[PDB]
């Protein structure tokens, strides 16, 4: 599931990925990526998928579960993240930032 | 994109209203309304409209006062500060059926029923797209369509899964005025409704258009003839020249 | 643009025979086409003035020429307003589309560039 | 084309009855109707324009 | 009773009968393709959406003036 | 570069008589039939390629781009839109 | 002829004052003449039209 | 001597507005002058109407100008007339320049009011951006959104800019509070320009259709030119009157009339119909820098016709290959405009580079080349 | 002839608030003028600020 | 050191009787109260959410 938290009037999506996501993410390889990243680099914890869900490009926000990489896609352009939220197709130039956020507990986050 | 991204274009339907000279029909808002009541008022509010804006359009100042005084709105407290209740008055806004955004997603499997003050004006399309819509809920899904969960399809709404199930049936209002009830009539009627709700001017704004548009012309004409008067010195000059 | 540029650009196809034979036709057609004769001017009287070099070369027109050149703007102005052409006599005939003012306007630049010039000059 | 005496031909434009009153009183009749008109104009767009100053209908209720 | 139902059903068999029947050919092709196994481990999986609007904009070009004028 | 009444910066007139007649004197719409036929049609015709050039153009490349881009994204227009993309 | 020009439009003060005159009653009448005209384009349609029923 | 040349207020009005001298032979394409004068005074005295009804608070503002709409008496009217007239405006500015170009307004001695104009442009384009915001629907916050996420893409310090311009993390009630202050004040600043821009031109005067100088015949500019733009303010009215009272809403985007909601995306972001030329030339380059270079870029650049237009012949009436050029420009110029409002798809992604292109090298290439010729030819053919 | 003088624009600033000829001997209650003009922009850029963040 | 001691009787006397509507928790941090004192204040109460997934 993936929720959508207002933070900052920007959408903030908290996907809670599971085991094959996580194995989904870790396979493209970093070299073929306009904005190239890996799944480590964006999350600090992988059951934890934490995104700024405003798109690089213009700045809709993508919806979610929908794609052609199966994360986000934003229907203003016709951009394609993943589930690592990085931009794989369309006009998008970078991955779908990160905020700034820290597990305080292990259930709960401050962004 | 493709088309079902895009959702069907509504055909155009004669609107009594459509026509620079035409007002709505008041007898198919009055219908209309009833519509809203009996169907959709269970799910949209209609928060932008007043009892008061009723009167005068659909009902008389009784009717209007009758339907504000059978709802109880929040009152002033009480001299001990307690909260109380009131009946409605005319300058009260018609009350929406849930008290916020989370409630209203919950009782519609996700989707939020959006308020109908001024959806006429907010879709490309205007009545039209509200009949299309009302009345374009096929039997069966064209094959190969997959629907999310909770969705419906409608061809005339982007994408073609729609969170609101077909509502409109042959005979689910019985309309006061002995009209026969059939999907396409409340329809009509609800849309005629809706339009009105979302430019309640649209009956004085073409009346006082028209008034504009008949002056306007002839002062334009008259605006013609004195220029042309008043150049025609300039127009008519002639010159001899000969050379110093 | 400067009307020494125009001009000294214009002998350089005149010279060459090939350039000539391809320019010279086509020049004719356009003048045809940009209809400033059917207005009763001459070429010369649709040159911008309102630049210093220009308002000297109209200075040093010939009282007549000048004379002339005011009635003729005179002239086109009124069909303009009109918006008639000009019949008959007033139609400025291929003959008649005389350089009255590129001889002046030239003179006056030959200065103006001789100026600029020789406020360069360094002594070898 | 030389004497300046002969003034050119204006017959196509001149009015016969040119010095009447009737002729004035016509072009006056027109730029009196755009008067009207203006004044009949202006009147209703200030009347219309500044009751949105007036009390609106929630204020009345 | 709906007067839609019968003036849809009219222009269906009349002046769109060439989208009705392009509808109904897809309709059935895309049916038996779903009947055949391993269609869900498909790559493409085709709709009738297409054909569905173009007989639906027929239609309703068919009938729009035709139904507001029995209400 | 302008001046004002009196010393508006024309090179010296001389030899022009202008004749004109009173607005009063006038029919201020003597010959408009005519005008507006003969005279529009000429003025009309003698500026018309200068429109219709650049418009026709204009138009078939926008009919051309919007029925390929209507075209690309229908069934049958699958395999050539996952190429241009 | 020469009497209407001379009472109504010779002096400005009376021209201006014919105009604004003549402006109340053209707004007055043409408003009454538009009411009926839209009533009649219009009949049986709006509020005054049902209002009986009531 | 007569008052209204001895008092010296008079002898302003009277300098301008009634013993102007002026060319006795502009034509109606010279009325646009005016009518922008019309619009920009019916948009203060609309806007400053509204503003009396208007709240500026991010909670209140859709609702108010809900009010407006619905109790506040002839709302409606002021409502549309604002938003039609700020398309009016537009259609006039774009005639107006349209105008200048065609006929040389911009070369010497008008280079100074051509270029003051140039900012006018710009200040009604700022001035009806913000005005857009304010209504705070889907499209004023989708709008705000992507337009200032444009200044991120200035390098090192554009995040800073932008949340400095937001006063916040996002566009929400600080940006719509300042944009409601700013929209006020910039009208009163583009009547200041706009009145620069005519006293720079009163130096030289108008320019006329013919091109040549018009000092040796001259018509006071009332009542002459003041009965001739009565025509046009006529037929402006006629034209305001058929979209406000009967069509009100042809000229807008009904995602407007959605309250703005930062999690739901509309269907589709285009700006209003006359930011989209400068649209599609952002479009048309792929980076985001390049992108917002290339749209200031498409404006400024009229600031060099003066330079790249090298005839000795001031305008275009007796230019017949300069008006075709011209006529190839301002298609293109609309069909820019379409490709604004198309969705980034083949073969409108080409379509939109290749007008791009084409846009710029009017002024680069073209207008240069086909400038010096014609001077050739009309030397070379007259002789 | 200076640039001050010889541009329209420029010369209305320049007959104002450069060349313009003053008497000599203007003493300190001809200064309210130029405080007044400064009180004016003072209330314009915060009276424009302060509309920024008024309701 | 007084504002502090101010603070500790107006929530002890005043605060039974009058509001002080106009200052937020984070205003006493680095003035009277350290950002820990403050919003260990602050979480000793209750306030309004936004409603749940049920409304
Ligand atoms: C918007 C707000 C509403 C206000 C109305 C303002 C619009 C008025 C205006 O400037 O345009 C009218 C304007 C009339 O102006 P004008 O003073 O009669 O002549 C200006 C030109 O010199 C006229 O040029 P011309 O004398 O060479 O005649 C050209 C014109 C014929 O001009 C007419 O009289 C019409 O016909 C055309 O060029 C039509 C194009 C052919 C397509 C078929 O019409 C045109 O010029 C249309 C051509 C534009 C392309
Ligand atoms: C408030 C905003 C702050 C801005 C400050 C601006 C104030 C400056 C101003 O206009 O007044 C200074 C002004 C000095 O200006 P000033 O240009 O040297 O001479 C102006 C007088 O016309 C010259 O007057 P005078 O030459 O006859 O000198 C008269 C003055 C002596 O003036 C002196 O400054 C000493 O002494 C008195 O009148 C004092 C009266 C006896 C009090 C016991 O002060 C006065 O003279 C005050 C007299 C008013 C009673
Ligand atoms: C904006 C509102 C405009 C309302 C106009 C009010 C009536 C004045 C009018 O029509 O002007 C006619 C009058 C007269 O037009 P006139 O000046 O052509 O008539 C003068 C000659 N006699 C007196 C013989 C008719 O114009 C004015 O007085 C100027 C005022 C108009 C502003
Ligand atoms: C649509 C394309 C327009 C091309 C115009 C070509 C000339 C023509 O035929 O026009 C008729 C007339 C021709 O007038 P003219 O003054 O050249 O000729 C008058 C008659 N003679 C030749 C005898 C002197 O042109 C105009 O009046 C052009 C005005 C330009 C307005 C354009 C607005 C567009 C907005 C884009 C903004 C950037
Ligand atoms: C400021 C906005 C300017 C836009 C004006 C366009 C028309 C708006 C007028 C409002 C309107 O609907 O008036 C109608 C008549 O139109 C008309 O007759 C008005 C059109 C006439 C053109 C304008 C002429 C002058 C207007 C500007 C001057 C204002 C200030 C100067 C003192 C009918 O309304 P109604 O007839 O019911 O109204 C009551 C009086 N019976
Ligand atoms: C408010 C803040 C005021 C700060 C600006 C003061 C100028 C700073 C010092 C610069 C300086 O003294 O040099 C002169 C510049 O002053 C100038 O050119 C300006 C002179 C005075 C500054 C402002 C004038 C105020 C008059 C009206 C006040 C209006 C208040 C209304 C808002 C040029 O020296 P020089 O030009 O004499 O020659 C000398 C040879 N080049
Ligand atoms: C019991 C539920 C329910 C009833 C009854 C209902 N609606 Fe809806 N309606 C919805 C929901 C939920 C949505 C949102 C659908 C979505 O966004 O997927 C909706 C959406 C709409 C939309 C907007 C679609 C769009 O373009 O966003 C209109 C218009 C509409 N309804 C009008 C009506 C009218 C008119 C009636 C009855 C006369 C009606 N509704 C009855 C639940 C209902
Ligand atoms: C509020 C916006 C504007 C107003 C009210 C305005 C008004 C006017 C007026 C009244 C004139 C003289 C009459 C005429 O020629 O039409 C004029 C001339 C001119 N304007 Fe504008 N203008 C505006 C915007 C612009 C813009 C954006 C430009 C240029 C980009 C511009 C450039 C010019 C030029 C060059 C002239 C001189 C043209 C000539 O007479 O040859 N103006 N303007
Ligand atoms: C050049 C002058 C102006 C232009 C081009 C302009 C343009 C706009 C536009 C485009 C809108 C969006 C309209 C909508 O869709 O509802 C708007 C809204 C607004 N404008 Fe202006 N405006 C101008 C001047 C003014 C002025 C002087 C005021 C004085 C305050 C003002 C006050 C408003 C207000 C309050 C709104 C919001 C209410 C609304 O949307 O109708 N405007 N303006
Ligand atoms: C001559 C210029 C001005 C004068 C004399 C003036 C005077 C005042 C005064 C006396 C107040 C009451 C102050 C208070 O006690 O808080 C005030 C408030 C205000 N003024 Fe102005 N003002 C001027 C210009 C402006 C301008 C141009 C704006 C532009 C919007 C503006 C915006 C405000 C606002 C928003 C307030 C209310 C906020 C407040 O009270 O501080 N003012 N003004
Ligand atoms: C210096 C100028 C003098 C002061 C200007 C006066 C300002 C406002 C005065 C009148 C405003 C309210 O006055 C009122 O106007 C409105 C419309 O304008 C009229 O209202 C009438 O027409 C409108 C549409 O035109 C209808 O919506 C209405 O039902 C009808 O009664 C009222 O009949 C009149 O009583
Ligand atoms: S805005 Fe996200 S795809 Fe263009």
């Amino acid at each position: 599931k993936n929720v959508i938290i207002k933070w900052r009037g920007k959408p903030i999506f908290i996907r809670h990925r599971t085991s094959e996501e996580i194995e989904e993410a870790n396979e493209v390889n970093v070299a073929t990526l306009r904005d190239p990243q890996t799944d480590d680099e964006r999350v600090q914890k992988p059951e934890w998928l934490v995104m700024i869900g405003v798109c690089t490009h213009l700045g809709c926000v993508p919806i979610g579960e929908a794609g052609d990489f199966g994360g986000w896609f934003c229907p203003c352009h016709g951009s394609h993240y993943d589930i690592s939220g990085r931009i794989r197709r369309g006009p998008a130039p970078l991955n779908l930032e990160i905020p700034e956020y820290d597990f305080a507990d292990a259930e709960t986050l401050v962004i | 994109m493709t088309a079902a991204e895009h959702g069907l274009h509504p055909a155009e339907y004669p609107w009594p209203q459509n026509g620079m000279l035409s007002t709505f029909d008041h007898a198919s808002l009055r219908r209309g309304y009833q519509v809203y009541k009996e169907v959709c008022a269970a799910c949209h509010s209609l928060d932008r409209i007043a009892w008061r804006n009723l009167v005068g359009v659909t009902h008389t100042t009784d009717e209007a006062k009758a339907f504000a005084e059978e709802l109880e709105y929040d009152d002033e407290p009480d001299d001990e500060g307690n909260p109380r209740k009131r009946p409605g008055k005319l300058a009260d806004y018609i009350p929406g059926p849930y008290p916020n955004e989370q409630a209203a997603r919950a009782a519609n499997q996700g989707a939020l029923p959006p308020d109908l003050s001024l959806i006429a004006k907010a879709r490309h399309g205007g009545a039209d797209y509200i009949f299309a819509l009302l009345t374009g809920y096929p039997d069966e899904p064209p094959a190969g369509v997959v629907l999310a969960p909770g969705m419906n399809y409608n061809p005339y709404f982007p994408g073609g899964g729609i969170g609101m199930a077909r509502t409109l049936f042959d005979g689910v209002v019985e309309y006061e005025d002995g009209t026969p009830a059939t999907t396409s009539q409340m329809a009509k009627d609800v849309a005629a409704f809706l339009t009105w709700a979302a430019e309640p001017e649209h009956d004085e704004r073409k009346k006082l258009g028209l008034k504009a548009i008949i002056v306007i012309s002839a002062m334009l004409g008259l605006s013609v003839y004195i220029k042309k008067f008043k150049w025609s010195p300039i127009k008519n000059r002639k010159f001899i020249y000969n050379p110093p | 643009a400067s009307i020494t540029s125009v001009v000294k650009t214009s002998e350089l196809i005149l010279k060459s025979p090939l350039l000539s034979k391809i320019v010279v036709p086509l020049a004719k057609t356009y003048v045809k086409f940009s209809g400033y004769r059917q207005l009763g001017f001459k070429m010369n009287d649709l040159i911008i003035e309102e630049t210093p070099n220009m308002q000297l070369a109209l200075r040093r027109l010939p009282p007549t020429e000048s004379y002339d050149r005011v009635y003729r703007l005179i002239r086109a102005t009124q069909f303009s307003l009109s918006h008639k052409l000009a019949t008959g006599n007033d139609i400025t005939k291929p003959e008649e589309d005389d350089h009255y003012l590129i001889p002046y306007i030239l003179d006056v630049e030959a200065e103006a560039f001789e100026k600029d010039a020789l406020d360069n000059l360094e002594v070898v | 084309g030389k004497s300046t005496y002969k003034i050119p031909d204006f017959t196509p434009y001149l009015k016969k009855d040119r010095n009447t009153d009737a002729n004035r009183l016509f072009s006056y009749f027109m730029i009196g109707s755009f008067g009207m008109l203006s004044a009949a104009g202006a009147k209703a767009t200030v009347q219309d324009f500044l009751s949105n100053m007036s009390a609106s209908a929630d204020v009345l209720a | 009773p709906d007067p839609a139902i019968a003036l849809h059903e009219a222009a269906a068999e009349g002046p769109c009968h060439d989208f009705k029947h392009h509808f109904d050919e897809c309709v059935e092709r895309v049916t038996k393709a779903q009947e055949a196994e391993d269609y869900d481990h498909a790559e493409y999986k085709e709709d009738c959406v297409e054909e569905f609007f173009h007989l639906q904009h027929c239609i309703n070009d068919n009938t729009a003036d035709k139904l507001f004028r029995v209400l | 570069y302008m001046g004002w009444w009196g010393h508006m910066g024309s090179p010296p007139q001389k030899g022009i008589a202008g004749y004109t007649i009173s607005p009063f004197a006038a029919r201020p719409f003597a010959g408009v039939v005519h005008a507006a036929i003969f005279n529009t049609f000429r003025r009309t015709k003698n500026q018309a390629l200068f429109v219709i050039l650049p418009v026709s153009f204009f138009y078939y490349v926008w009919t051309q781009a919007s029925e390929k881009n209507e075209w690309l994204y229908t069934k049958a227009g699958r395999h050539e839109l996952a190429k241009a993309l | 002829a020469t009497t209407f020009y001379n009472v109504f439009v010779k002096r400005n003060s009376a021209f201006v004052a014919t105009i604004l005159a003549s402006a109340f009653v053209f707004d007055m009448t043409f408003e009454t003449a538009i009411d009926n005209f839209w009533d009649r384009i219009n009949a049986g349609k709006q509020w005054k039209d049902i209002r009986h029923k009531y | 001597m007569a008052l209204r040349k001895k008092n010296s207020l008079l002898n302003m009005a009277n300098s301008y507005v009634l013993d102007s001298p002026q060319p006795s032979n502009l034509n109606y394409f010279w009325n646009f002058g005016s009518l922008l004068a019309l619009c920009l005074v019916i948009q203060l005295a609309t806007g400053i109407t509204l503003a009396m009804h208007y709240t500026s608070h991010a909670s209140l503002a859709f609702d108010s100008v809900e009010h407006i709409m619905r109790d506040v008496n002839f709302g409606w009217f002021i409502r549309y007339a604002h938003a039609n007239t700020a398309s009016f405006f537009f259609i006039c500015i774009y005639a107006h320049m349209g105008r200048n170009i065609y006929y040389g307004s911009y070369k010497t001695p008008r280079v100074l009011p051509w270029s003051i104009g140039v900012i006018i442009f710009l200040l009604l384009i700022i001035t009806a951006f913000m005005g857009y915001v304010l209504v705070f629907g889907q499209m004023s916050l989708w709008g705000a959104t992507v337009i200032c996420n444009l200044v991120s893409a200035i390098p090192w310090l554009g995040e800073d800019i932008v949340h400095f311009l937001w006063g916040g993390f996002s566009v929400g009630n600080p940006t719509l509070q300042r944009f409601f202050a700013l929209h006020y004040l910039m009208p009163f600043v583009l009547a200041v320009f706009a009145l620069l821009h005519l006293i720079a031109l009163h130096t030289a005067g108008s320019s006329n259709p013919l091109g040549i100088t018009s000092n040796v015949d001259k018509l006071s500019m009332h009542p002459y030119y003041s009965f001739k733009d009565l025509i046009t303010v006529f037929a402006f009215l006629l034209m305001f009157t058929l979209f406000v009272f009967f069509s009100p809403d042809k000229l807008g985007h009904p995602d407007n009339y959605i309250p703005a909601n930062p999690m739901v995306t509309p269907a589709s972001i285009v700006p209003e119909w006359y930011l989209l030329p400068f649209y599609a030339i952002l479009r048309a380059i792929p980076d985001k820098l390049g992108g917002v270079i290339a749209m200031v870029a498409a404006i400024l650049i009229l600031l060099i016709l003066p330079i790249v237009d090298r005839s000795i012949i001031r305008g275009n009436a007796f230019k017949p290959i300069s008006k075709l050029l011209f006529g190839f420009f301002i298609c293109n110029f609309l069909l820019l405009g379409v490709l604004g409002q198309v969705h980034i798809e083949p073969p409108f992604i080409v379509l939109g580079q290749i007008c791009t292109i084409f846009y710029f090298s009017y002024f680069l290439i073209l207008l240069p080349m086909v400038s010096t010729i014609e001077n050739i030819f009309f030397y070379i053919g007259s002789l």
